[PDB]
């Protein structure tokens, strides 16, 4: 019933069958969006 | 979805090796078509007698264990692969200074049906 056991719980459950190389789209003519932005920490040289 | 079966169909340890290189019909030889294309020579330290350039070398090379059946796959044409665990033809300088002697990115690879 705590917190982390749950969490475990669905880690567990998330990575049964996922695969990494595997493009994530429902159907092959659908594309993905990724949104990009940048932030300068400091301009070094 | 189907995508993730077709890797899992071609990427099979126990079917797929990495180590060992296509060959078929007594060891023929696989060609390998390289070719370099030069995106912009940023340095030349004449003194040190090092040439820094920023290159992007293309390979091909027919490879007959990694085809499938497209018909079946919803009629896919192409898919991409990591580099590290499909096999690969090592292609490196020799008159290169720095130890370093390898590509930087090992980045994706087209694969089409035909091998």
């Amino acid at each position: 019933e705590t917190r982390a056991h749950a969490e475990e719980r669905l880690l567990k459950k998330l990575f049964s069958g996922y695969n990494k190389w595997s493009r994530p789209v429902a159907n092959i003519s659908d594309v993905v969006l990724v949104r990009f932005g940048l932030s300068i920490a400091q301009l070094i040289d | 979805d189907t995508e993730e079966r077709l890797v899992e169909h071609l990427l099979d340890p126990s079917r797929y090796n990495k180590l060992i290189r296509p060959a078929t019909n007594g060891s023929e030889l696989v060609t390998v078509q390289l070719m370099v294309s030069l995106a912009q020579l940023i340095s030349v330290h004449e003194r040190e007698q090092i040439m820094t350039t920023n290159v992007w070398l293309t390979q091909e090379w027919e490879d007959y264990r990694l085809t499938w059946k497209p018909e079946e796959f919803d009629n896919m044409k192409k898919v991409r692969l990591p580099s590290k665990h499909i096999w690969l033809p090592d292609v490196v300088l020799y008159n290169n200074a720095d130890g370093m002697y390898e590509v930087s990115f090992y980045s994706n690879a087209v694969v089409s049906y035909d091998g």
